[PDB]
């Protein structure tokens, strides 16, 4: 009703599209953008106080890639598929000194999102739980922010029970990957600023702003 | 955050 | 039957008990010992091989206790009640350079416990959740591990469904709490790092082991 | 692990 799956499904369908980290920093720059229009697309998210919007993605945007690059790729062996047409293999991803974390995205996040075949429903509703979140810094509004996620996450869970009557644990098996998210999440993010400390990697506009105090 | 202001507006 | 909330609790009950970071640090230890015991009355968390418990507690250790520092603060005004019966006050936190983490502490976890009322059960199965962890590195049987949580998840759904029928969102609600969780801990982790690093902190024995690599 | 292995293991 207040938040119809269909339209979270509707915002996936919308967007829909050397050195590894390089690409992997170019098509994060790219795939902003696109973020930002998907968020635009998830009911009620225009709705917020737009500093709140901006609170929202810049607490998720690394969560949020990371969780589309990874649904992106479940139809690969070993790789991630990036938004814009290249791939990453494992063995690159090691060569490049980013072995662990990029495992950790395969055996966390893809393989598991390929094992029980996520769709994009549960992928969107799942982004928008992520999306949503409440414990951000410096909300406005953090219990409307926390409404606009039970909403999200009542969705789904009727979703589920409709789609996989056979499944009664699905549901809580999609929101316990949240936490190996939020995991790699902050890793992901931990090794971007330290590239960028470094000098050592082209870091585009967006993804610079991303990464500023 | 100039650009996330920007891209939210339009 | 297979994974009894009147267990989970039971193990719960059974472990109930001048730098604030020293004191944090000195309970920490001190609760190490309590959290093996607490484990071995997890059901089936015993049958599991060896190493696979060592595997489970080292990497869940700074969790569960910051789960149970947490929920047992639920009737502090703005602090933290240590295992040994010691307070540790926000403004001792901020004096002594913990002031943010120590305040992500009390927003999203103990206030949050708190204003849901969290319940003992509901605790304990969450730290079973975070204890049967699958995707801890090395775990001689993945699988085993992940359906040992489903079957926490399924009893905690239960429970929350027949003993807070009014709030059908409690469940999920319980269960995003975990990403919160795991980034506390994560940070919390690095500060130790650095206390150890630096060396101006004493760091118990059992403390010293879980934070070797 | 010398610790957690003893602890474990009585
Ligand atoms: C592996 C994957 C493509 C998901 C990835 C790796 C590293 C990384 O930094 C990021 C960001 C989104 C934070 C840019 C994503
Ligand atoms: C605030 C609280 C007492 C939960 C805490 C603070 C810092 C900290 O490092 C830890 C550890 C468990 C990692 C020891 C706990």
């Amino acid at each position: 009703e207040d938040m119809p799956v269909e339209r979270i499904l509707e915002a996936e369908l919308a967007v829909e599209p050397n050195d590894p980290v390089t690409n992997i920093c170019q098509a994060a720059d790219k795939q902003l953008f696109t973020l930002v229009e998907w968020a635009k697309r998830i009911p009620h998210f225009s709705e917020l106080p737009l500093d709140d919007q901006v609170i929202l993605l810049r607490a998720g945007w690394n969560e949020l890639l990371i969780a589309s690059f990874s649904h992106r790729s479940i139809a690969v062996k070993d790789g991630i598929l990036l938004a814009t047409g290249l791939h990453v293999h494992r063995n690159s991803a090691h060569s490049a000194g980013v072995g662990a974390i990029f495992d950790r995205v395969l055996t966390e996040l893809v393989s598991k999102m390929r094992d029980m075949q996520m769709d994009k429903t549960e992928l969107g509703c799942l982004r928008a739980i992520v999306l949503f979140n409440p414990d951000s810094k410096g909300l406005s509004n953090p219990a409307e922010v926390e409404a606009l996620r039970e909403k999200v996450y009542a969705s789904l869970e009727a979703y589920c029970k409709h789609k996989y009557p056979e499944q009664p644990g699905r549901f809580a098996k999609l929101l316990l990957r949240l936490p190996a998210l939020r995991s790699i999440g902050l890793k992901c993010l931990e090794h971007l600023f330290f590239f960028k400390l470094i000098g050592d990697t082209p870091i585009d506009t967006f993804l610079m702003e991303m990464l500023e105090a | 955050h100039k650009i996330l202001h920007r891209l939210l507006q339009d």
